[PDB]
């Protein structure tokens, strides 16, 4: 019957471990990497895309920046079409909120309703878990700038600066060396694309496989724009900071 | 609305009128009320102009499938669909029809299923709302096997009645004959019935 | 509201007023209320508003679908068996009424569907509150076999005379003629009977008339840029 | 160039129905055509025999023979 | 009579990697040859006859489709997977915004919906994968024309021109080489040609490339005139005589 | 072990179960010519009845789907009345929603989509049957297509299915690279029949008797097989030429 | 390897193993014929008597579904009882919709997908008998034979359990000698004498003959059984040549 044909994606390991969700935690090891800045004043998201040929038109491309309302973007990385189906389900509940008590979601519902749908999987269903991870950069006048990242287990922790993709590990050691707390929008610029550069696989660092986004306090009135940049102002940023 | 069925010595013949009023004012005067439900079995319509339509695209379907499978209907079975359709759901549909066919082992037969939902093999029958002004001209005139010549005649000078009485009737007297031949529509013109 | 569907040799025209009413208030003095189904099935809507929209919409989807999925051209008798389905399973509460005109490759044909899934045949048709008036019309002057210029002549008359002899028709005639083996003629404003002639006076009021309490402005542009 | 054909016959007609073949297969094809010709008694090889002997000793069809829908 | 099967056939092998969207991407390899080109007016799409015997007719298969009047489609892989994948292509497109919004939906909206369906022929029970990747050529009022590529994973990315199936390696670099900024309609149509001759060493006949466009709007298939606010079709498939033009222009 | 039983992918990159199915066809030993009129389509194929025992009415290859559509099958007979009742169904239901009859190609195209959600779902096993569908559409005249297990189904100017059907292939191909036309010409249907015969004794090597072919033919607006007298009269035509 | 396992999968050959199997199932069963008469059908069935204890003329193993269709199998006998069981539904339905008895022809289709469905999934067992079932509407006598793999065809006589071969081969020379259609009321003590004789490679346990008959002419196209005195003859008939 279906038993013989069934992996079981569920089940506890003889240490008390499971398995899959370890391995959903290797995939995203070779995913594009993606990095995130706590500045006083605003949010840095970026990331590095997987492709790069010029065939690929990568200036109208966004597969790393997404908006969930207007004020809280995430990064992605992991598989780009299993993201996009978290998405939509995000955007329908910030939405639901807003409908619900005429204010803007917290960050910090948001992604607690995230992670509890990844969480479910593992939990029952047999299906195999969900192969992303989030970083999320969001605004909200409660603890004003905040980040969030979470793995496909479903727990989710706040930071000040954290990395995602492809060598966690060595990312995370640059950025510990150089961070203060009272940086500004400008210096943690000057800090994401150094070390993105430090870490990128190929010698030369382009404006082209480069996607960037902020989230500014400069915005009238006290309030927040994000951008996500057109391919014009990167590559103007990009010898302003001197990386070529 | 009038229509009846006779059947006679090779078949059976049906006759209706082409009326459909929506009160006083008459909405078609060219409207065909003798429907083919499969190439051998047709009926007549009379009561509520869609709830009837909606059985006979689906007695058409019933028994479409019904042939591709077991073999060419009865005129008996065709009867016991339409006995389904409108017993089970006489609540919401009116549906007074008169079921004619001809089969080849058994000749001309007539069912007819009033109001309620009950089949009845009759040797002629009569319905619709004209129907009420004739009983009485049809009995005293009905002999049984007449030849096709003298069957026609006979049906034309009921629903003439028909139409000079009721107010409902009126227009052309299509009909069809369904023999051995096959498939014969005949029609007779105002000019013509208005005199006999 | 006045709806007449004229079949000829070649084709069928299919022709009807403009006005829109709110009750005894005109809603709109020009209004488009031939609605097309497909490229070569029109059709026109009186009773509810609201619900011959509607109802055309969603006949519309349901056989564009099926054009691309048998690789055919829609016969005009796949819309008069989807609606008649559709509006049965409701009872009657869908008040549309509606003449489903067409072309295709069996031939043209002309058909009426009721509120409550009823269908007709017919060589001429009528809808609506003025429909009475047209069908005298139609009567008095129509023959078997007709000539494009002549059929649409005809149409445009039994709309012409639905305008001033029942108070729910008004403003302009539109016709759409469609030929067996043509493009489809919509000819919009086919005749314009009367337009608003002016008025004795204009009613431009000076400047500073209106007494104004405060101002303020809106910002509805996206939150201004960094 | 060494065997008898008649000027009827074309080799250009055959080249472009295979897209694999090698110098061996049609060494057997040109035997098959010539022991062919022996059956119907004609001196030359006319284009009815290269053309049957064309489709055998061919075959190349294992991978698609019924298994066509991958394209 | 039941379903039992609810649980995934497709798992993380422990490297990463999900097997049976490694394995689906062979398959995607194996197909015919296909390949698109974008111009500043207009997208040219073409692929390849194959011929299950000179028995079969050729022209009753559409290899080339049509999504909606101003978005076409084209495949490589398994024909039987593209044939359920195109009509849940438009019956998704009419029924989340056809008939909510008027319009027909904007080319980056309609490549979302199809791609959610390639996502859950993993995420859900009992299926595997499509063995199909799609090139999606189109139109909207808002960025011009754009080409998109949907993968058997769910992935999409805008090219500005590429290629998918066997000769998928010699096609890109080639493409790699010619593509510029200022091109024609006319002018693609000629690279898209030249390079589906490489690839293709069976008949290379005008009956047997399809070459479809997706160009400007067409007066005469509207069907219907007197109507000034409404445009034809953009996307026209190209008649067999046309394209016998344009390989003697070569 | 696990991915050659469903029908998932192997690590090579083939649907291994759906590849089993085509082997299952030619297990029946029919062979089948099909071939288009000018007016009409003609489909022969053989019919084997083992035993002294069976009664010879029964066994029957060629399916009545309606008036438009005949059907011819190449497999194992309980898979074969399987799809013919879900096409009898289709039939109907079609008519009954959209009010013309079927065209050929709709049906044809209506069992490829059941057939490829067969080989997508897991725990349904793909029907080993190859279908073939005749008709005289009233739009794209005479016609056929032919469906397979995996989905994949194409018109066809003439085709052959069974065994032996490399052999009846050669004889279809070399008629229409003689004539270059895309169909037998010849206005009655009568010979067409003729015609058909000749080529099987040709395909197959076998003298056919009376018994040993079933034939159908599709007209206008009618699909019949001839009975059992008329396969007699066929065969003194081929004598008597 | 792992391809015998499970249903609905085929070996590299082309086969259903579980399919090939119940065959086997079918194969240790009783002997049992069929005779398709000029008139009408003949079931006839060896019932073995295992011991002293079990009650004579008691466990009919004949069923009957409607009015005039008799089945009669070989196999498993609890699973042939639900074959048919499921069988009078569909018969009772049919009579329901279209108010006449449902024809031969069409019953034996009916039970041909219920028995081809339960070889499409892992999830359900192929049934494990061959049914021969029959009788006698307006267009005359049927008689069908139902594989366990779901195939059915036509017959003039037919043959299930462990003596197939030797009745086989016995209904050959029976529409040898009376190739006219032999008559109803002789085909009784026909069928009499196949059982007596595909009943000597099985001597050992002696057995209970059970007769059921469907002729137009003689009962009115109502499936009976025989029973009384046209039975005890029977017997008579058969054993008097065998001796």
């Amino acid at each position: 019957g279906s038993r013989r044909y069934d992996s079981r994606t569920t089940i506890f390991s003889p240490e008390g471990r499971l398995y899959q969700v370890e391995y959903a935690l290797e995939s995203i090891s070779h995913a594009g990497t993606a990095i995130g800045i706590m500045a006083s004043d605003g949010i840095v998201l970026a990331a590095e895309r997987k492709v790069t040929s010029t065939l690929l038109e990568q200036d109208t491309s966004t597969e790393k920046l997404y908006k969930l309302n207007d004020k809280i973007a995430v990064a992605v990385a992991g598989l780009t079409a299993d993201a996009e189906i978290l998405i939509n389900t995000a955007r329908i509940h910030a939405q639901n909120y807003l409908k619900t008590y005429n204010e803007d979601i917290p960050v910090e519902i948001l992604v607690r309703r995230l992670s509890d749908i990844k969480q479910g999987y593992t939990q029952h269903g047999g299906l195999r878990p969900f192969g992303v991870s989030f970083i999320y950069a969001g605004y909200d006048d409660r603890y004003g700038y905040q980040l969030y990242t979470s793995n496909p287990s479903g727990n989710y922790t706040g930071w000040k600066a954290i990395s995602v993709g492809a060598n966690t590990s060595a990312a995370q050691t640059l950025l510990q060396m150089d961070y203060k707390d009272d940086m500004k929008v400008d210096d943690a610029i000057e800090l994401a694309l150094k070390t993105l550069s430090k870490t990128t696989d190929s010698s030369a660092l382009t404006y082209d496989r480069l996607e960037f986004a902020t989230i500014r306090k400069g915005a009238n009135d006290g309030e927040v724009y994000q951008k996500i940049f057109k391919p014009q102002e990167i590559k103007d940023i990009l010898v302003k900071t001197g990386i070529t | 609305t009038s229509i009846m069925a006779v059947t006679f010595k090779d078949g059976v013949i049906l006759g209706a009128d082409s009326r459909t009023t929506t009160g006083a004012y008459i909405a078609n005067r060219v409207t065909d009320k003798l429907t083919r439900v499969h190439d051998k079995i047709w009926c007549c319509r009379s009561g509520s102009a869609a709830d009837t339509q909606a059985i006979a695209d689906i007695v058409q379907y019933h028994l479409e499938l019904y042939t591709s499978q077991y073999g060419t209907p009865s005129t008996e079975t065709a009867a016991s669909v339409f006995k389904e359709l409108c017993y089970e759901n006489k609540d919401n549909l009116t549906a007074g029809i008169i079921v004619a066919g001809y089969d080849d082992k058994n000749k001309g037969e007539v069912y007819t299923i009033p109001l309620g939902g009950s089949v009845h093999k009759l040797p002629y029958a009569i319905a619709g709302s004209g129907s009420t002004f004739i009983y009485g001209y049809c009995d005293k005139n009905f002999r049984e096997n007449m030849s096709k010549e003298e069957t026609v005649d006979f049906i034309k000078h009921s629903l003439s009645q028909a139409i000079k009485w009721d107010g409902s009737s009126g227009g052309v007297i299509r009909m069809v004959v369904l023999t051995a031949a096959g498939v014969e529509r005949l029609i007779f013109y105002p000019d013509e019935y208005e005199q006999l | 509201t006045t709806i007449v569907g004229v079949k000829f040799n070649n084709g069928v025209v299919i022709a009807a007023d403009t006005r829109s009413t709110q009750g005894p208030i005109v809603a709109d003095k020009n209004c488009a209320k031939l609605h097309r189904i497909s490229p070569k099935i029109w059709c026109a809507g009186a009773g509810t508003a609201a619900d011959t929209e509607a109802v055309t919409q969603l006949i519309g989807s349901n056989i564009e679908l099926h054009s691309l999925y048998t690789s055919r051209e829609p016969r005009v008798v796949s819309a008069l068996q989807m609606l008649k389905q559709h509006l049965f399973k409701y009872q009657g509460h869908i008040g549309a009424y509606l003449i489903v005109a067409g072309v295709d490759p069996t031939g043209s044909h002309l058909f009426s569907i009721h509120a409550h899934g009823s269908t007709d045949v017919g060589y001429y048709l009528s809808l609506g509150s003025g429909s009475l008036a047209a069908m005298a019309v139609l009567e008095s002057h129509w023959k078997q076999d007709l000539t494009k210029e002549e059929a649409i002549k005809l149409a445009s008359d039994a709309i012409q005379a639905g305008i001033w002899n029942d108070l729910g028709s008004g403003s302009n005639v539109d016709v759409c003629v469609m030929e067996i083996g043509k493009d489809a003629e919509y000819l919009r404003n086919y005749l314009t009977p009367n337009v608003r002639e002016e008025k004795q006076k204009s009613y431009k009021f000076p400047r500073g008339t209106t007494a104004v309490l405060k101002e303020s402005i809106v910002n509805i542009c996206d939150i201004q840029e960094e | 160039s060494k065997m008898s054909l008649a000027p009827e016959a074309d080799l250009d007609s055959l080249i472009i129905r295979n897209d694999s073949l090698s110098g061996a297969v049609i060494a057997a094809i040109m035997q098959e055509a010539g022991l062919r010709a022996v059956r119907k008694n004609r001196y030359v090889i006319l284009q009815s025999d290269l053309e049957e002997a064309y489709a055998t000793q061919v075959k190349t069809d294992n991978t698609v023979d019924k298994f066509d829908f991958y394209k | 009579m039941t379903d039992r099967y609810s649980f995934s056939l497709t798992t993380f092998s422990p490297s990463g990697k999900l097997g049976q969207i490694d394995y689906a991407l062979t398959a995607v390899k194996q197909g015919v040859t296909s390949l698109g080109i974008k111009a500043t007016n207009g997208v040219v799409i073409a692929t390849e006859k194959k011929s299950s015997s000179p028995l079969a007719m050729s022209e009753t298969l559409s290899k080339v489709s049509l999504l909606t009047p101003d978005i076409g489609a084209v495949y490589s892989g398994m024909g039987p997977d593209y044939r359920v994948l195109v009509d849940k292509s438009r019956k998704v497109a009419h029924t989340s915004y056809k008939r909510i919004y008027g319009e027909y939906p904007p080319t980056k909206l309609l490549v979302s919906e199809v791609a959610k369906i390639m996502q859950e022929a993993t995420q859900s029970g009992g299926v595997r994968p499509f063995g199909v990747s799609l090139l999606i050529a189109g139109h909207d009022e808002f960025n011009g024309f754009s080409l998109y590529q949907v993968d058997p994973s769910g992935s999409y990315f805008p090219w500005k021109a590429t290629a998918i199936g066997k000769g998928s390696v010699a096609a890109k670099t080639f493409l790699e080489k010619r593509w510029n900024d200022e091109l024609e309609l006319e002018d693609a149509i000629h690279i898209a040609l030249l390079t589906l001759k490489e690839s293709v060493e069976g008949e290379f006949n005008g009956d047997t490339i399809e070459l479809a466009i997706i160009g400007d709007e067409n007066p005469d298939l509207l069907g219907y005139t007197g109507i000034p606010t409404d445009k034809g079709p953009r996307f026209r498939k190209l008649t067999s005589q046309e394209i016998n033009d344009r390989l003697e222009a070569l | 072990g696990y991915d050659r039983h469903i029908t998932i992918f192997s690590p090579e990159g083939r649907l291994y179960q759906v590849e089993y199915a085509f082997k299952a066809t030619n297990q029946t030993n029919i062979n089948s010519l099909a071939v288009r009129g000018k007016d009409c389509t003609v489909v022969i194929s053989q019919k084997k009845v083992p035993d002294k025992l069976l009664d010879p009415t029964t066994v029957s290859y060629i399916f009545c789907i309606s008036r438009t559509i005949g059907m011819v099958v190449n497999g194992p007979i309980p898979d074969a009345r399987n799809a013919a009742l879900r096409a009898k169904a289709e039939a109907a239901e079609f008519r009954y929603k959209y009010g013309y009859d079927m065209p050929c190609d709709v049906l044809a195209k209506r069992m490829a989509n059941l057939s490829q959600i067969y080989t997508q779902r897991a725990y349904m096993r793909p029907l080993g049957v190859i279908l073939t569908f005749v008709s005289v559409d009233e739009e794209l005249g005479p016609s056929i297509y032919k469906t397979d297990p995996a989905g994949y189904y194409v018109g066809y100017k003439a085709t052959a299915t069974g065994p032996k059907q490399q052999e009846i292939t050669t004889n279809l191909e070399n008629h229409f690279k003689k004539s270059k036309i895309d169909h037998i010409n010849e206005e009655s249907w009568e010979k067409v029949v003729e015609f058909a015969i000749t080529h099987m004794i040709d395909a197959l090597g076998t003298e056919f008797s009376k018994n040993d072919l079933e034939v159908g033919v599709a007209t206008k607006d009618k699909f019949f097989t001839l009975s059992a007298e008329n396969i007699e009269e066929r065969l003194v035509a081929i004598a008597e030429q | 390897t792992g391809y015998d396992l499970s249903n609905s999968v085929f070996s590299p050959d082309g086969r259903n193993f579980q399919v090939e199997y119940a065959v086997k199932a079918v194969e240790n069963g009783t002997t049992s014929i069929g005779i398709k008469c000029n008139d009408g059908v003949v079931f006839a069935v060896e019932k073995l008597i295992t011991s002293k204890l079990l009650v004579p003329q008691k466990n009919v193993k004949i069923q009957v579904v409607d009015r005039h269709i008799g089945c009669v199998y070989s196999g498993l006998i609890p699973d042939g009882r639900h074959l048919v069981n499921r069988g009078r539904e569909e018969a009772a339905s049919f009579k329901k919709l279209y108010k006449t008895p449902i024809p031969i022809p069409a019953f034996a289709d009916r039970l041909g997908q219920y028995v081809q469905a339960h070889t499409l999934y892992n999830s359900v067992r192929p049934f494990g008998v061959s049914t021969i079932f029959g009788g006698v509407d307006k267009n005359g006598a049927h008689l069908y034979m139902l594989e366990p793999s779901g195939s059915y065809w036509g017959y003039k006589g037919a043959a299930t359990g462990k003596g197939r071969q030797s009745a086989k081969a016995e209904l050959e020379k029976l529409v040898d000698h009376h190739p006219e259609g032999l008559s109803a009321r002789e085909a009784v003590k026909q069928a009499a004498k196949i059982i007596y004789l595909a009943h000597e490679d099985n001597k050992e346990k002696d057995f209970e003959l059970e007769i059921s008959w469907c002729s137009l002419s003689e009962t009115n196209g109502l499936h009976k059984f025989v029973k009384g005195d046209l039975l005890q003859e029977a017997i008579d008939f058969a054993q008097k040549e065998i001796n």
